């Protein structure tokens, strides 16, 4: 849970270890809780799917997740997802029960400078003597 | 050229002061002073530390705020341990706020700041305020990050709906939320988010906030406020006060219920009627009829007199004329008087001297 | 405003205009009037797309020619941004001219990005989506339903509804973005994909990615509809060579060959099954093949070939079938032997690099497969597959790779090299041999583009040096220049860090990635910068593996724990959907004010189109020069080819390749002149790379920032951030960095 690579040598606790499999189910449930359609502006999924028939040389091992001698993942990518999931949960928790793209793309600096709309009062001075 | 260098700098400084028009200003104010006391405030950029200097300047701000706004009320909030702490109820007594700040000067700051918590508390504290008052919030932010339990955007929208105004003074750099909070809350104006550039510059920013803020044309609310003018009475024997219930030599007598009070200006505890003196309103008059700035007289023309009209100071002969004239009355003045007449006094002696 | 050029009126969509934009427009008009190619480099802090569109649109509307416009980008996300500018641009023209002029502009993308079918848009791969869409849109289902209504084959309501209305009435006049196009199509039950494809010939401006103009697999169909005299714009083309090379590249693994034999056997079995019951189809196909017809004359417009032409249209032979692969059974035997030949070449014990001619010669020796029959493997397969009634093609999918390999190797012989490696990953218990067909010349796939179109503009924010691109890609330019922003007050602070707070040199060399001294120095840099960065911080690493290893080292050391206090940590992941969620969270965290730091890869998905304007990007930490993996056969072959052909030194190209990516990320932080940020390059090797950086970035790099320390750099950043926060004096930018209409007229008078 602390986002640290689990070590097989570590003995751990027998009782708590029973819930490790449950956490894997919880992470899958949490992943759906965060999954939702993303705006096309920052939609990285479509960038790779823009040309679905791209055929090219496979990327070198430096551009792919690290793997061990046996070929399986070393597991350090999992903690990255764990940390990434943790950050997403915190932001989502903020948005509890308690057009836009066009505006963002426009350059504000090129627009007319803001003009103050303060009021002006002129007071006449005249009154009867005491 | 060295002497001319000072002169041209004065002209540049006077350039901003040229544009002065009688903007409508809300004399009656309700201020919620928010101070940031978090781990980020333990830095040494401000000697001895940010917390010590901010508290020290806060005391000066309290003294200045009530001096020029006698009919205003203020409240103090502080952010500590990611929570908003209330240290003084909204009141018209300057001594109460100063005493609270002095006690705060001892406790060390710790924890993280929470703008949403502070703003939410300010919104509640300003709920029981008359509609004729101007609701203002002075926030001193030093941290570059904010930890909040809820959505800050919703609170900002609520602040706009409540016609609240927020002024933020930063310490290190610009914060996205602070700019948005100061922009959306001030009708898109971007001049309400200020970042200090050195120790001295901070003093000016605090002093600037004293002056009442101009009101927006669309946000126009006109109403008549019922008030009273008690008559001071001297008593031979001490009597109980209606506010603190303690023995005092004497106090002002309310004209609506005859109940006595200790100090002015305050709302009568019995009839809830604001009690003031003629002097209290008189001070805020200069904000309603600001004195038109004096324009320097070019050396090409011929001067009227060799000495100042108001102080009889011989004008030095020395390139640039050391005389400033008033358009309304056409009377030359020395540099010293103009500063004194526009910062201490608020009436041009030349205009008054002219008969009609 | 609406200002005038020598003879062209242009309507700028803003009341103000930057001096650079006016110079940008004037030069572009000069290029269009004179004809030819040009290369233009602008600072990222000035509106480039809006300025480019305003002039180009006006050029089409004013001159009688009314030449169409082709806009090319590098990613789908860029298409969306370009369309938004066009939509904003058209709104201004409609409001100023008093009417909506006749204009049509649509974006383009794959089916996966525009499919509305409830049961086909829920797929994780575009290949399956295309197959399912083809099945319901090939025409077999429609024809079968007409003959027998009882047939259970289904159709697509979105596709069917289009037949009711004419092509000219698919969409109303105007500009439709993907966000708007989907909404309009959803309300009327229409397919945006088919609407876009059938309206290219009618659209005034068409916007699509580079893959739709350089890749023969998908460009041929699109290119056949656009005009020949249309304007071509290459937006953000500073990495065009990489896109060009991958267009004519292929990979073959042992598993692919293993699955190819199963498909070949299945194909043979299918032929026998069809032969027993329905042998007329084979004879009908054979009869057409004898005369010399091809897929174009046989396949209908509604349907598409199973195997996309892997070679350019100009390089495919127009001769009839040789005869060896004229029959279904004979072709399968030809295909089967080819697969076995590849398998036996996969047992080599050391790296082998041979030219296509050498591979063909050995093939002609061991077996008797000639060059000419090998070129029609893809062409013949599509005909056989179509006539075999193979509606389910799950087994035959693997054969596409084999057909693609045969056509490519048998077509081109110069500039292409074939690499066979016994170990795809050196860190593997058991060998996993791979076979790679690499493309060395970067001008082969772009040559047709530069010949078909007369005027082409190549523009980008960090395209430097400008002299190299004409050398790498064989084309000539009438003019090539880079504009320097005339910002009144410095807005970006580029600095180079060569050592840490301990005065120890810091570098991102792969061999010393697990260096206890360097890791701490970089960790200290990350934490210190995160303490002063107000809202957002982006960290770019040379490669995912280096980032993956170093981040793990920080986690154990506890450096991340300190960062968690000040900002949220978002990490790029190989999965595209997860990375997209990270950006949304990163943007959300920056917006509210919680603060967030994003760790990404300089060559990753974030750096190829995602922008970090204003609050999102306030400090950029380039962790090391993004050098490629030197010990790579693909790169080494490319380096040698350039040195012998274009006389470009291997070191020079390697430095250029890394700088072009490091600069790319630097330009994704400034949008206007009101934006500010600090660009720190943490490596001792950046000190000598100042000349290689973009001109607009180099000019802002002071001589004292070439070699800085962590402590010294932090202080400079703190001072810069504080100073920029102060209100800017309007008079300091009234007519020196920002121009009003009156200021623009004055410039037009003094210049004239
Ligand atoms: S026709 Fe359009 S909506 Fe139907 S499956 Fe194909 S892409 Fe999807
Ligand atoms: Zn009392
Ligand atoms: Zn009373
Ligand atoms: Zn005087
Ligand atoms: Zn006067």
């Amino acid at each position: 849970l602390r986002g640290e690579k689990i070590m097989q040598n570590d003995r751990g606790d027998v009782i708590i270890d029973r819930y490790l499999t449950l956490d894997q189910e919880f992470d899958r449930k949490d992943d759906d809780m965060l999954l939702h359609p993303v705006k096309k502006i920052i939609d990285l999924d479509g960038n790779i799917q823009d040309d679905p028939v791209v055929r090219g040389n496979r990327p070198d091992f430096t551009m792919q997740p690290g793997v061990d001698i046996n070929g399986n993942s070393d597991g350090t990518v999992d903690i990255l997802k764990g940390m990434n999931r943790l950050s997403e949960k915190m932001i989502m928790a903020l948005k509890n029960e308690y057009n836009d793209e066009r505006n963002e793309l426009k350059i504000d600096d090129l627009n007319e400078s803001y003009k103050t709309n303060y009021a002006i009062i002129h007071l006449k001075r005249n009154a009867h003597e005491k | 050229a060295s002497l001319v260098a000072s002169i041209v700098e004065a002209r540049k400084k006077r350039t901003a002061k040229k544009n002065i028009t009688p903007y409508q200003r809300g004399i009656i104010r309700s201020l919620i002073l928010t101070l940031d006391c978090s781990e980020a405030m333990l830095e040494k950029d401000l000697r001895p530390n940010r917390h010590a200097m901010i508290i020290q300047y806060a005391i000066d701000f309290v003294h200045e705020f009530f001096d020029q706004n006698p009919i205003s009320q203020m409240g103090i909030i502080i952010m500590r341990n990611g929570l908003a702490q209330l240290v003084s109820q909204v009141s018209g007594n300057p001594q109460d706020h100063i005493d609270a700040l002095k006690s705060i000067r001892k406790q060390e700051p710790k924890g993280n700041p929470s703008l949403q918590n502070a703003l939410e508390m300010a919104r509640g504290l300003l709920l029981p305020v008359p509609a004729h008052c101007t609701r203002e919030v002075l926030i001193v932010f030093g941290s570059l990050s904010t930890t909040d339990p809820g959505d800050i955007h919703q609170t900002i929208d609520s602040l706009v709906s409540e016609k609240i105004r927020v002024k933020v003074l930063g310490l290190s750099a610009q914060v996205a939320i602070c700019k948005e909070l100061c922009k959306a809350t001030n009708y898109g104006d971007e001049s309400f988010y200020k970042i200090l550039l050195d120790e001295t510059h901070l003093k000016e920013l605090f002093n600037e906030a004293v002056t009442p803020l101009p009101v927006n044309k669309i946000n126009k609310g006109f109403t008549l406020v019922k008030m009273g003018f008690p008559t001071r009475i001297f008593e031979d024997t001490p009597t109980f006060c209606s506010c603190h219930s303690k023995l005092v030599y004497g106090g002002y007598f309310c004209p609506n219920c005859h109940s006595k009070v200790c100090s002015l200006p305050t709302v009568c505890p019995c009839c809830d009627l604001m009690l003031i003196l003629s002097t209290h309103l008189a001070r805020s008059y200069h904000h309603l009829m600001p004195l038109k700035t004096f324009a320097e007289v070019p050396t090409t023309e011929k001067f009227r007199s060799e000495d100042c009209f108001s102080c009889q100071s011989r004008f030095p002969i020395l390139l640039t004329s050391s005389r400033y004239r008033c358009e309304d009355c056409k009377q030359e003045f020395c540099v010293d008087c103009d500063v004194f007449i526009h910062e201490i006094l608020h009436n041009c002696p030349g205009c008054e001297s002219k008969p009609v | 405003m609406k200002f005038y050029i020598d003879d062209l009126p242009v309507l700028f969509p803003y009341p103000k205009i930057y001096p650079e934009q006016y110079n940008y427009m004037c030069d572009i008009k000069k290029t269009l009037d004179v004809g030819g190619n040009s290369i233009l480099e602008m600072p990222s802090g000035t509106g480039k797309t809006v300025s480019l569109l305003s002039l180009t649109i006006a050029y089409q509307m004013h001159y009688p020619e009314h030449r169409k416009i082709i806009y090319c980008s590098r990613t789908m996300s860029e298409i969306e941004k370009a369309l938004v500018e066009l939509e904003n641009l058209m709104d201004y023209r409609t409001k100023e001219l008093g009417y909506q002029e006749d204009f049509r502009g649509l974006g383009l993308t794959s089916r996966k990005n525009l499919c509305l079918h409830p049961e086909v848009s829920k797929e994780r791969k575009g290949t399956v989506v295309d197959e399912k869409c083809r099945r319901m849109t090939n025409g077999q289902a429609k024809r079968k339903l007409e003959e027998d209504p009882e047939a259970n084959v289904e159709l697509c309501e979105y596709h069917e509804n289009l037949y009711n209305i004419e092509v000219e009435d698919y969409l109303p006049k105007g500009v439709f973005s993907f966000e708007k196009l989907l909404k309009y199509c959803e309300e009327k039950t229409l397919c945006p994909y088919f609407i876009v494809r059938r309206m290219i010939s009618l659209c005034n401006i068409i916007i699509y990615s580079y893959h739709y103009l350089l890749d023969p697999k998908i460009a041929e169909r699109v290119s056949n509809e656009v005009s020949k005299d249309s304007i071509v714009i290459f937006d953000e083309a500073h990495n065009i060579d990489n896109v060009c090379i991958e267009s004519l590249s292929l990979d073959l693994t042992t598993d692919a060959l293993r699955r190819a034999t199963r498909g070949a056997n299945a194909l043979d079995e299918r032929i026998s099954e069809v032969r027993k019951v329905d042998s007329q189809k084979l004879q009908d196909e054979y009869e057409k093949l004898v005369q010399g017809l091809h897929s174009a004359d046989i396949l209908t417009d509604q349907e598409e070939p199973f195997v996309e032409t892997p070679v350019l249209p100009q390089d495919l032979l127009t001769e009839a079938i040789p005869g060896n692969i004229r029959r279904a059974e004979h072709f399968v035997s030809f295909l089967k032997r080819l697969i076995e030949y590849l398998k036996t070449r996969m047992k080599v014990l050391h790296v082998i690099s041979e030219t296509p001619k050498s591979f063909l010669q050995h093939l002609k020796q061991l077996t008797f497969i000639e060059r000419k029959p090998l070129r029609f493997c893809s062409e013949r397969l599509s005909l056989l597959v179509r006539t075999l009634e193979v509606t389910e093609v799950e087994d035959f999918t693997a054969l596409k790779d084999i057909a693609t390999f045969a056509t490519l190797i048998s077509t081109y012989e110069e500039g292409f090299l074939l690499i066979i490696e016994p170990y795809e990953i050196e860190n593997a218990a058991v060998p996993n041999p791979i076979m790679r067909f690499t493309c060395l010349d970067a001008s082969i796939a772009i040559k047709p583009v530069f010949e078909r179109f007369s005027s082409v503009i190549i523009t980008s924010g960090t395209i430097s040096p400008l002299d190299m691109y004409p050398r790498m890609l064989n084309f000539k330019t009438v003019l090539q220049k880079s504009y320097a922003m005339t910002l009144a007050k410095k807005s970006f602070l580029p600095m180079i860090i060569t050592k840490g707070s301990d005065q120890v040199a810091i570098s991102s060399r792969f061999e010393i990635r697990n260096d206890p001294s360097i890791v701490r120095n970089y960790g200290s840099m990350l934490v210190e910068f995160a303490k002063i960065t107000p809202d957002g911080m982006v960290v770019f690493f040379p490669s995912y593996l280096y980032m993956e290893s170093i981040v793990s080292m920080w986690q154990t050391m506890g450096i991340l724990d300190e960062v968690w206090k000040h900002k949220l940590i978002l990490v790029e992941t190989p999965d595209a959907q997860e990375t997209s969620l990270a950006l949304e969270t990163y943007r959300k965290a920056c917006s509210n004010g919680r603060g967030a730091i994003l760790l990404s890869v300089a060559r990753g998905k974030v750096s190829e189109g995602i922008d970090f304007d204003h609050q999102y990007g306030r400090t950029v930490l380039m962790i090391g020069i993004p050098f490629q993996y030197t010990e790579s056969r693909i790169l080494k072959a490319r380096l040698e080819f350039m040195r012998e052909n274009y006389r470009i030194r291997e070191n020079d190209f390697l430095s250029f390749d890394a700088m072009r990516h490091a600069a790319q990320c630097l330009g994704r932080v400034l949008r206007g002149k009101d934006d500010y940020g600090v660009m720190v390059l943490a490596d001792r090797r950046f000190s000598r790379k100042r000349s290689q950086l973009p001109k607009w970035i180099a000019q802002g790099l002071s001589d004292a920032d070439l070699n800085l320390s962590t402590d010294m750099a932090i202080s400079n950043t703190k001072q810069f951030l504080r100073t920029m926060a102060q209100p800017t004096d309007p008079k300091d930018q009234e007519g020196v960095s920002v121009w009003s209409y009156e200021d623009l007229i004055k410039h037009q008078n003094s210049r004239k």
